């Protein structure tokens, strides 16, 4: 097996999600089905899916195009809020593990109020007082530190409580903050927003209290260039600092498009992967709505291929992933007729790479991933899922497992693909078609016979029999192994009343009779073998039938005319033997008949055959 | 023989490449037949499945019967102990690690070397990467040889573009480029060699000294082969500025 522990667990989860859609059940939450395995690994992966769920848990317009949802200002706004809610809660967990040694340890004693937690967080991260703080303290801590880390944790209420106990010190900041907490989308009114920004810009552009600076332009979304590096030293603190500063419809203003493009264009992977920590960059792209970038990026880490494919599937089963129309493009690209700030993922290629790894010895699991390509076609029109099953069968040669083995008793035990579509007639011909083009007739027959395509089964069975008609049928020979399959196809084609056009069909049952004629001839059962050839009315034995038999030879399958030479000789040698054992006249007359027939028929080795036939007739007299 | 395992397949393939390199074209028809059987091998230079807990708990729970692919084997208290040991030293999956040990029992190399069964798995694992990577150098080396037929010189060229670099030929045609896989490939060799000295030095601070020396030799040879393959790929103008910046940074961070 080519699948690692983690990859295998995901496969099982994707089998469920397929079993549900294959039986018409409720469309379960894919993101939940993937996070179910994440908990079996380190929390590096669990915290990823947590971000994936929260970033995709946005009210969408079902049955709407992918590009439309992702271009709409409506959806683009909720992404920023879902991310900020993740950066705030994520930071809140950092503040817990900073005070208590373990999340469990914090829980048993009870998570304290965000206010008392933050206070018990300031104790550690600033034990001694910084001399540059302003506006005094509140219950033993600087008022601005409490406000910042409370807003950072996302509890505006806890921050407003701090403000209520410092009404005299904070001046007019109270009426401004109380408006920020009330107004939605973390934005103030243009009039009041103007009043505070100008005040900050007036004489507080450079204040000795960094926490004061941070809060002001987090509330006013100002000084976008100043990264407030004094308080936002971590990467998440930067993302959170900026997403609280982005704006929507000219100076000192930043928008999501600029920010998202500004980040990866100027500070690409190189900047965010110098510490050899891959998820750091992924979180930067995913929490900025650049899902295709983050997916391709994370898909290149050979250790995190599994995770990047699935986060792509989630975005794909939620009409959020922007697929690349052309299949000839690179993995990541920007369509020419699209804005430059969005990118597109060649989803078809993405799955095709992941599959090649475990498609060789784990076919069942491969199909589960090929199903997501059911909705796509290629330039030639083939259904992508169907084509992927053809290529996977041509390579793996797993016919019984994937296509269903058709035993020699008339049964068709369904295969693994039967689960996904009930119309399995084309691919069985596709797989049968190539194997036919590769001279693998004995297989192409079994495959065509699996799809009950007797036109092709009998055609190929005619080719495999004609060479072996006069041969000696011996144990385990190529004659027995082909005759016995032909008879197993004769019964199942009569018991089920199946037949190809009379040309193909007539020749097929005719060869089977001839194969019996030589099997009796090679055994010495001369009398019995003579009777068979007489029924077939293939070789004339009375002079009257020569005219009609000669005309029939003209339109009989060349697979029959080929073996005419051996038939005449065996029949002659049959009469020849019976002569040495009135009757003499009758054999003599029949001997003549064979000669005149052979004389009027142009066929294989007519030279040596016509001569031998005449000699055997002379010895009779 | 005809039914050769992974190790015997790479060892036999290597001999064929040397023939064509030493002016011996008596195995042209036999050479092409091997590249098609090992297509999945040339795609991924070196990749070890991460150690999964599903197989760890299942292997030791019912160490009675093992099923790998189409064949079946029986596990005993002695063989099962070698699987966990090999998987721990190399951090390899239990399923993949077991297959390596099974190949030793069939070939019966324990008597040819007279070493523990679990140690042979380490050598057999390193041999695969050696030939798997060393054989690639011969393909590109022969594809650039000017003292051979122009037709044959071009056959190995287009083949390397698709088998090694994963670039389809001109008559046809989500996936990751070759360089990023090669850079990550060489990275694994460094981390594996670093952790080797740390763990080896701890216990050393035995009959496996020569085996450790041979493993270090194989690792350095594989690193040299990967470097040569990267150089050859760069010689075809298949790079960019990002790879150059990454290499410059790696050099700046050289200790």
């Amino acid at each position: 097996s080519s699948l690692d522990n983690i990859e295998m667990a995901y496969a099982r989860q994707i089998y469920i999600y397929n079993e549900k859609i294959v039986n018409g059940h409720l469309q379960p939450n894919l993101v939940d089905l993937c996070a179910s395995v994440a908990e079996l690994d380190d929390k590096s992966i669990s915290d990823m899916w947590t971000m994936v769920k929260q970033m995709t848990d946005v009210l969408l317009t079902p049955a709407t195009d992918a590009l439309k949802n992702r271009s709409s200002v409506e959806v683009r706004m909720e992404f920023v809020r879902q991310a900020l809610a993740y950066l705030e809660q994520s930071y809140k967990n950092y503040t817990l593990v900073t005070v208590f040694g373990n999340l469990h340890q914090a829980q048993l004693g009870g998570v304290p109020g965000t206010y008392q937690l933050v206070r018990s967080f300031l104790n550690i991260k600033l034990p001694a007082p910084l001399p540059g703080l302003q506006d005094g303290e509140v219950e033993g801590h600087p008022v601005w530190a409490l406000i910042y880390y409370c807003m950072r944790c996302g509890d505006l209420l806890a921050a407003s409580q701090v403000v209520n106990r410092a009404q005299h010190q904070l001046g007019e900041f109270k009426t401004w903050f109380q408006e920020y907490m009330n107004s939605k989308d973390r934005r103030l009114s243009p009039a009041t927003e103007n009043k505070l920004r100008l005040h900050y810009r007036r004489a507080l552009r450079n204040n000795t209290d960094p926490y004061k600076r941070a809060v002001y332009c987090i509330i006013g979304r100002c000084d976008v260039t100043d990264n407030q590096s004094e308080v936002a030293d971590k990467t998440e603190d930067y993302l959170w600092l900026k997403l609280n500063q982005v704006c929507f419809d000219p100076q000192d203003r930043l928008t999501l498009s600029q920010f998202q493009k500004q980040l990866l264009e100027d500070y690409g992977e190189s900047h965010f992967t110098v510490n050899q920590q891959p998820f750091l960059y992924f979180q930067v792209l995913f929490l900025t709505a650049q899902f295709e970038a983050a997916v391709a990026f994370l898909f290149r880490m050979e250790r995190l291929r599994c995770h990047a494919v699935h986060v792509a599937l989630v975005l794909f089963e939620l009409k959020l992933l922007l697929k690349s129309s052309g299949q000839s493009a690179q993995l990541l690209s920007h369509e020419p007729g699209d804005p430059p700030c969005l990118r597109r993922l060649n989803f078809v290629r993405l799955l095709m790479l992941y599959t090649r790894k475990f498609e060789s010895t784990d076919p069942r699991e491969a199909l589960q991933y090929f199903y997501f390509l059911r909705d796509e076609k290629d330039s030639q029109g083939e259904n992508m899922f169907l084509r992927c099953v053809s290529e996977l069968v041509i390579e793996s040669r797993e016919f019984d497992m994937i296509l269903g083995k058709l035993e020699n008793d008339g049964s068709r035990k369904p295969g693994v693909i039967d689960k996904f579509t009930s119309d399995t007639k084309p691919i069985i011909n596709k797989v049968a078609s190539v194997a036919e083009n590769k001279g693998l007739f004995e297989e192409a027959a079994k495959l065509y016979d699996l799809a009950k395509n007797a036109d092709k089964v009998l055609e190929l069975m005619n080719k495999l029999l004609s060479p072996v008609v006069p041969q000696i049928s011996a144990p385990q020979s190529n004659k027995e192994r082909l005759k016995n399959m032909a008879l197993s196809i004769a019964e199942r084609y009569r018991a089920q009343g199946i037949s190809a056009n009379k040309f193909v069909d007539s020749t097929f049952y005719l060869l089977l009779d001839l194969i019996t004629f030589f099997d009796e001839y090679h055994s010495g059962h001369i009398d019995r073998a003579f009777d068979i050839i007489e029924r077939l009315k293939l070789v004339p034995l009375n002079q009257e039938s020569v005219e009609e038999r000669v005309a029939a030879f003209r339109n009989f399958s060349d697979e029959i005319r080929h073996n005419l030479s051996e038939v005449l000789l065996a029949t002659m040698n049959i009469l020849f033997t019976q002569f040495k054992r009135d009757r003499d006249s009758q054999l003599r007359s029949q001997a003549r008949t064979l000669i005149t027939f052979a004389g009027m028929i142009p066929y294989r080795t007519s030279g040596d055959t016509n001569a031998r036939l005449v000699q055997m007739e002379v010895l009779m007299n | 023989m005809t039914d050769l395992r992974k190790l015997e397949a790479l060892q036999a393939l290597h001999a064929e490449l040397v023939a064509v390199r030493q002016h011996r074209f008596e195995g042209l028809q036999v050479l092409e037949t091997l590249l098609e059987e090992q297509t999945d091998a040339f795609k991924a230079l070196i990749a070890k499945p991460a150690r999964d807990t599903k197989d760890r708990e299942a292997l030791g729970k019912e160490p009675k019967k093992l099923k790998i692919g189409e064949e079946e084997y029986s596990l005993n208290e002695d063989f099962v102990n070698d699987c966990l040991k090999l998987a721990d030293e190399l951090d390899l999956n239990e399923k993949e690690s077991a297959r390596i040990l099974i190949d030793c029992d069939a070939e019966g190399d324990v008597e040819t070397q007279s070493r523990p069964l679990w140690e042979c798995g380490v050598i057999r694992f390193h041999q695969e990467r050696k030939y798997l990577l060393d054989c690639m150098r011969l393909i590109l080396e022969i594809a650039a040889d000017e003292d051979i037929d122009a037709g044959l010189q071009e056959s190995f060229g287009v083949a390397a573009e698709d088998k090694i670099f994963g670039i389809p030929p001109p008559w046809e045609r989500q996936v990751k480029k070759f360089i990023p896989r090669c850079m990550e490939a060489m990275k694994g060799v460094r981390s594996m060699l670093q952790c080797m000295a740390d763990k080896a030095n701890a216990r050393n601070m035995l009959d496996n000294q020569e085996t450790l020396d041979f493993s270090r030799l194989s690792l350095v040879e594989q690193h040299e082969c990967l470097a040569s393959i990267l150089h050859a790929a760069v010689q075809r103008h298949h790079a960019t500025i990002a790879d150059f910046q990454d290499f410059i940074k790696i050099l700046r961070k050289w200790d």
